[PDB]
């Protein structure tokens, strides 16, 4: 349960890191 | 969503644009 | 100029973590 | 508008929260 | 004690603060 | 058993973050 | 200013991995 | 000075992501 | 070499590709 | 098997700061 | 190689300079 | 203290032992 909240830690930096500029949005809430 | 679909086999960069904005 | 894309990967940090379960829209296209 | 906001004297909990979902 | 609490359900803002200093 | 000494390293993060400026005694030997 | 706050992130990590198992005091109230 | 020992640890974040499972040299001694 | 090169504007993708093994 | 691609994320940073300016070659694809 | 036997009970900082440059 | 002298030039390892606990 904590992977989550750990992991998605790193998909943002991905996220904003393929996104460049463009923003995104990150809901964790599934 | 997102979260369960990248944490788990991490997702491509082509699957994490359809979350770009 | 990389302190944006750099520091803003730790703004995330925080934001999903004072949300807790909700989640957050992240645009770092100012 | 928030990464220049929090980026420059760091913003403060309360602060984040307006960006919360 | 802190890291067996926090990392195995997450630890609430409010527990957090008992380690603060 | 790697989990601990990684995600040890995201507390740390929300620690100092809510405490601000104030600091915070972190021990993994539990 | 956010340096502080943002590097110190990554002092942390340094720390406790140096550290290993043992734990250690981070102040960042200087 | 601290920001190239900083900014680093994030460049290798992209870096592996962009590799996917392909490795990658890092050599920050430039 | 290539963190001067990516720590100063940020390399692109295709940049970051010179770089993988 | 996200581990992986998450944790060495960590590995890096203890690697390049264990060499300090010294590089590292990083392959995941064991 | 280096990440299943560093991400399975932590290398020691003897054993990460043989991954060294 | 720990920040400052850590965050300006990046500590040694033999420094960074003073703090550890």
């Amino acid at each position: 349960f904590v992977n989550q909240h750990l992991c998605g830690s790193h998909l943002v930096e991905a996220l904003y890191l393929v996104c460049g500029e463009r923003g995104f949005f990150y809901t964790p809430k599934t | 969503g997102i979260v369960e679909q990248c944490c788990t086999s991490i997702c491509s960069l082509y699957q994490l644009e359809n979350y770009c904005n």
